[PDB]
């Protein structure tokens, strides 16, 4: 899962 | 001299990337969109507007001694335009992965670009934008690169594996790594650009930033307070202030000297993302973006 997607 | 003015504010989707221009009076936001704005600050009018993809843009620079502006984007591309014409100049897929930071040598035709898929790259512009080099070595996203102004054959990538390094261009391995006990990672990393303290200072998930010399690796203070994920942290370049901002939607300035918090301000666009310095200062966030002077 994508970290700091934001 | 604190006189916090309020030079220009604008609402926009979320700015990742900002960046001042050395002469015109302009800023540039890269959204998370996947659009781009130049936005003359004074008059308050746009000055050229680009929808570059529909993915997020977290990377943007000017190049001002040949017009362009560079972005990079989470579709793996570095693009850069005319700001003039308008024009896109070059399109290419830098890495396999999302780019999070782009810098530019000062002097030299030489761009950075860190990203996820744990490398930072060199890339030359007066070589067909070739890759020159690809440094390896971080365990994690690369968050955050930056020349030591002071001495720009060296930079520093800051990365989520918890750890800054620092490269020597043309060298394969860190001249140092800095273990940053800022176990949540690492979001930013900027130099002290003046000659009296090798200073850099880092920014991380674990709401703290941290001063490091780079000569002794030393930490030499701890600035806490932010309530929620520190985005950046940086010298201002003429005053003695810190500047960061977070997720918890402040800007705070700190004393330089002290290292304590002279002042906190919540501009109202909600979470921070990325900053700007010329006393004019700029910083993006969820709703927009607002360009501060200081004095």
């Amino acid at each position: 899962v994508k970290l700091h997607y934001t | 001299k604190l006189d916090i003015k309020k030079t220009f504010s604008n609402r926009s989707d979320r700015v990742k990337g900002i960046d001042f221009h050395p002469t015109e009076p302009w800023v540039l936001t890269t959204l998370y969109s996947g659009r781009v704005e130049i936005w003359n600050y004074e008059t308050q009018v746009e000055v050229r507007s680009i929808q570059v993809t529909e993915t997020p843009v977290r990377a943007g620079k000017f190049i001002a001694r040949k017009n362009w502006i560079i972005v990079g984007s989470d579709d793996f591309r570095i693009r850069v335009f005319n700001y003039n014409t308008g024009e896109k100049v070059v399109d290419f897929e830098a890495h396999p992965d999302y780019i999070r930071s782009i810098a530019v040598h000062p002097t030299k035709p030489y761009v950075l670009s860190g990203s996820d898929d744990l490398t930072v790259k060199l890339w030359n512009w007066e070589n067909n934008w070739a890759l020159e080099q690809t440094f390896e070595g971080h365990e994690h996203f690369v968050m955050c690169v930056a020349f030591n102004p002071k001495d720009p054959s060296t930079f520093a990538s800051g990365c989520l594996d918890r750890t800054v390094k620092v490269w020597s261009l043309g060298q394969s391995t860190p001249n140092f790594t800095l273990t940053t006990g800022q176990e949540r990672g690492v979001n930013y990393v900027d130099y002290y650009p003046l000659p009296d303290k090798p200073y850099m200072i880092t920014a991380s998930d674990d709401l703290t930033i941290k001063i490091w010399d780079y000569q002794t690796k030393s930490c030499v203070a701890t600035l806490e307070g932010h309530m929620s994920n520190v985005s950046f942290a940086v010298f201002h370049p003429t005053l003695p202030i810190i500047i960061s901002g977070s997720e918890d939607g402040t800007l705070k300035i700190w004393n330089s000297s002290t290292y304590k918090v002279e002042k906190t301000l919540n501009v109202g666009l909600e979470r921070s993302w990325c900053i700007a310095t010329h006393n004019y200062i700029a910083s993006g966030f969820d709703n927009g973006f607002t360009v501060l002077s200081l004095g």
